[PDB]
């Protein structure tokens, strides 16, 4: 009866039942082969080791995400992330419940077709569904005007959907994250003194960004009262017993979010693809388009990413229209609240894909469907 | 290493695991935290049926199922675990499952060596296990630190539905 | 039927059979020639005492296998064909040492299956004369009696069969 | 257990290896060529300086057993050393088997102290102290938690009455703060 | 009127005028205080022993790097290393030549902080520079297109440089060099039975890797050739009298180069760090870079290594595109090679850090003009 929607991040999965507020199942997505001979013997040592498991002995295992930037690169591991959450950690079957799936826009057929017939063969689900995240992370929000701005630890991309209809012509998709972020994060902090080379150690560097960095109201400033007194400066608690002194770092690497030229890329700030796209659409949406700036993901949680946004916004955005940022206290899930929110309703239960459906059509009916 | 695993184990392992959609009644009767001895030959690992504890009685007549855990383990004698474990972080709630490797210094060698040189044997065929708890002491598993420690670090705010 | 567990260490030798507390063969690990003589008769006798093993590698080999063949006949009084044999070693050893090992127990004494295992894992069984401890609990478990390297299994491999074993 | 840090030193080798949870670091295998051979060469050489000299082979033996049963490790050298220098309080006399009876002082815990301090027969390397502090220190950030905790100690020069508290004494020195050190000290470790 | 160039290299300081072929003043970097009391009195003992003097008495001392990886642990000794190589060595003062500073890119600031403040204010220079190893390794080459895989005695690093304009966001370092390799070829030959435990023999051990260390062609068939014969082995003239029989040790401390799961760094090797920096760089210049890969440093004089190197890049590398690896004959001081050919530079000598410029602007002025 209930379905399941099954949030398969770049890094995070975010699983739940559907017609309830808060995702049960949440841990990182990377598998871990043991590193070491491992001369002990015995004690149930295995060939793999999957989210919390693989965080807790992180030290001995070479971490690796399957999915880059939103595309899904090895297909085992993945399979195997899938039968995890769904066995190991929900305690749950694929064949009773439908499954509900997420993608990011601009996306190879391939990896949905792929995703399509593994959800098929391997679990044969009853029915299932690929959405889009920004789409359902909008559903969070309650309405139905106003451009997204999903960007989560792979991939940043935007989709204007006005009144029902959204504009697929519009859609701008930036390969500037989360992980980018934590990559200009560990480049940048070398120049302290700590060098963090390794997989394992590049999740303290990551825990390191999502707990002490923000993003600054103007850099220039923020630099000068950097650059006088250590009056930013803030110290952190390693696990290793050791503490560091991080300083200009701490609003540095947020804002290559705003500046791709960082990292190398040469794509225009996340605050410059909103007001192109949002310039590309319709001349009538515009004004409803700039007071609905809905933003999503776990990497929109910086503490002053909101004001920035809205500051460089209505600095491209013409004076007389007002810009707003709907920033939700809770949109490090709002996709999986929009999946969740969207399984209930009566009016989509029609249009899953259904194995009956499925076998004549093979795994290309996803894309005349969804 | 020598010592394996039995079928009892395995089977008790699965359905711990994976939990699947059952009824009010049956589900009170599910396994929270079992552990895991040797038989007399000691060639086995086996599960005694004295010592256990129930999801239904969870929150019932054992107050704390941590609290009422710790006293539950032997101090004479080397034993596994496997507790379930619901705890509260800053950043969401998880509902995670610990591995206990509970080993005194009181224990005599010929039970220590056993179970230290097995213990790969049962944690391979425990799949999908992510927290690992080693304690050798009794004070260090005694204290309710410990846990959050190992489980999430200082991330964890509240442990089995009660603040730290 | 019982397994021997031979732990050849650098100053003494600890050799006893398995499912006991105590080794019962214990002395130092050097031979004395006339300026030979293994152990205690070696402590208590004219001679130039010297140690096989340096710091844990076997330098010389003659010796070796003569204190190998004194702690199996002159002061177990038992052969080495009927009851399998573990020896002991240091990590970060010379695969040399373990391949010389190996064929020094298959080749002169002819043992039915051996394995080489490492002196502190042992130790860390006895924990629940350590690493004789663990050896003879180690060599009781049910589930080790299963991957001792065999003669049988032995021939077609050389002496290369420990490294991929162990 | 699995986890954790071997400190065996037997009578001809020192040597360290961290283990994991069934991974060992072969890359941290520290390796020190002072045992309990090397204590007793110190012993029978500072043992001269009170009037009695083992020169041969089979002498040595009995200044063997002399470490074996009269020999301890201080907490610290220096206020020992200055217990030592003032009165007798500290020396013990000792039953040899032609019959006569020494009178041993500092040499009591002097001799023991070249396990930390080998610049005494020569050695440079970093006493037992410090060389597996630098193995974990060379091992990875995520394990020296457990590893720091989890010093087991092996081999009968870890016999000593009071190498188990000088040990971890030197170690939360070295290690920080917040980090608790624990030394599983058997007592079947020989 | 000439400038000085001082390459301070972590395992030897190339010192010299600027506009002559080969650096004057060559010798290991480190300082030796006295081991044993020294009961003979007389004869002029020193508190400290700089360089080949500290080489010849090496016997009685305790040999020590001040630099690291590329950091300068120790500042002391390092001052002392510089008033040596000044005076003792070159017999000039600093305050009328200016002096040329080289470092490795992804250095920390205090590091060239200490430097500016150490050449400013005790030596008082009229004016300085600090540039980077390899981009003066690239100079020596006469060219100005390629990546440079510059790789002394603690780090290694890869910077591609186009027509002018080096890639910042390109700039790989690994802390993979000769002192790990010494490191790993000690701790390997104990197997054999010779123990290097001391500071002091370990030069020697480094001898033994400069002289008679090669790299494969291929790791496996030459195990299989160390496997079968002694057809490989080659015998040591020791200082002591004695003689050494090393056998696969020959080309399995050369291999950490390429695979650095020996010493156990998880660093991918030096053949697929320049893969994945030309990957990170721009898809124009790729056709440029594969074809140029400046090597430099006495790491990479180890016989075969160029060879080594073309197979594995053009193993990583597209078929259609042809990889060269162009190997120098002198390029163990190509670093000094291209900082005196820079400091003839006409246009180069208006961009030197003045004492006047240096007073109001503090040690501060070396992040903002370098
Ligand atoms: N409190 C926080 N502050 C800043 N960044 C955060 C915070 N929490 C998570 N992140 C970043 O967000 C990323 C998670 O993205 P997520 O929303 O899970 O993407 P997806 O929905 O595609 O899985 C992490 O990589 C992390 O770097
Ligand atoms: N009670 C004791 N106190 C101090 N030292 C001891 C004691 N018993 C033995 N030793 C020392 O330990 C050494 C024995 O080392 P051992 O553990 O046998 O090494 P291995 O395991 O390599 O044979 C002897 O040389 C002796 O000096
Ligand atoms: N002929 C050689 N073959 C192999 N390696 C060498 C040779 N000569 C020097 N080396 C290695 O190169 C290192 C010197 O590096 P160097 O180029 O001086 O670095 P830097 O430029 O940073 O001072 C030495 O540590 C040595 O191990
Ligand atoms: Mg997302
Ligand atoms: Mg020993
Ligand atoms: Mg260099």
């Amino acid at each position: 009866t209930t379905a399941l929607v099954c949030d398969n991040g770049s890094g995070l999965v975010k699983a739940g039942f559907a017609g309830d507020d808060a995702p049960r199942a949440v841990f990182p997505s990377i598998v871990g082969r043991p590193r070491h001979q491992g001369v002990m013997v015995g004690m149930g040592q295995k060939d793999s080791y999957v989210g919390d498991e693989a965080q807790s002995k992180r030290g001995i295992l070479t971490l690796k995400y399957p999915i880059e930037h939103g595309i899904i690169t090895n297909w085992d591991d993945m399979e195997k992330i899938w039968h995890h959450t769904f066995y190991n950690e929900l305690r749950v079957a694929p064949e009773e419940h439908p499954t509900l799936l997420t993608e990011a826009p601009l996306n190879p057929k391939a990896n949905r077709e792929k995703m399509t017939q593994i959800m098929f063969e391997t679990f044969n689900v009853p029915a299932m569904y690929v959405a889009i995240q920004a789409v359902l992370s909008l559903y969070a929000s309650g309405r139905t005007t106003g451009i997204v701005l999903d960007s989560g630890d792979g991939v940043t991309h935007n989709v204007p959907i006005y009144e029902g209809y959204a504009l697929p012509h519009a859609i701008m998709r930036l390969d500037l994250a989360g992980r980018d972020l934590t990559d200009y994060l560990m480049k940048i902090l070398t120049e302290r003194g700590y060098s963090f080379v390794t997989t394992a150690e590049r999740e303290i560097v990551r825990d390191i960004k999502e707990k002490l960095c923000y993003v600054a109201l103007d850099f220039e400033n923020e630099m000068a009262t950097a650059a006088s007194s250590s009056s930013l400066e803030k110290s952190y608690e390693l696990p290793d017993g050791q503490v560091i002194t991080i300083g200009n770092e701490r609003f540095r690497c947020p804002e290559t979010l705003f500046q791709p030229s960082f990292i190398g890329m040469e794509s225009a700030g996340i605050h410059e693809t909103t007001y192109n796209s949002i310039m590309k659409c319709d001349i009538d949406i515009r004004k409803d388009l700039y007071a609905n700036n809905v933003m999503s993901g776990g990497t929109t949680m910086y503490p002053g990413i909101a004001d920035r946004m809205q500051k460089e916004i209505t600095a491209l955005a013409p004076s007389t229209m007002k810009i707003k940022i709907i920033a939700p206290p809770e949109r490090k899930y709002s996709v999986w609240i929009g999946g969740s929110i969207l399984a209930s309703l009566s009016t989509f239960q029609q249009m899953w894909i259904t194995k009956q459906e499925y076998d004549e059509a093979g795994p290309s009916i996803v894309h005349r469907k969804c | 290493s020598g010592v394996a695993v039995s079928d009892g184990v395995i089977k008790v392992f699965n359905d711990m695991k994976v939990r699947k959609s059952s009824t009010p009644e049956e589900v009170k009767k599910r396994k929270k935290a079992v552990l895991f001895c040797l038989s007399e030959d000691k060639k086995n690992i086996i599960l005694e049926e004295g010592k256990e504890i129930l999801v239904g009685d969870v929150g019932q007549t054992v107050d704390d199922p941590y609290a009422t855990f710790v006293k539950m383990l032997p101090d004479k004698d080397c034993r596994y675990a496997l507790y379930d474990a619901t705890y509260e972080t800053k950043e969401s709630k998880k509902e995670d499952l610990v591995f206990i490797f509970w080993a005194p210094e009181s224990a005599p060698l010929k039970s220590k060596m056993i179970y230290a040189s097995s213990k790969d044997a049962i944690k391979k065929k425990l799949t999908g296990i992510k927290h690992e708890l080693q304690a050798n002491c009794y004070e260090e598993v005694k204290d309710r630190c410990t846990l959050a420690e190992k489980l999430g670090g200082s991330a964890v705010i509240s442990l089995e539905g009660k603040p730290l």
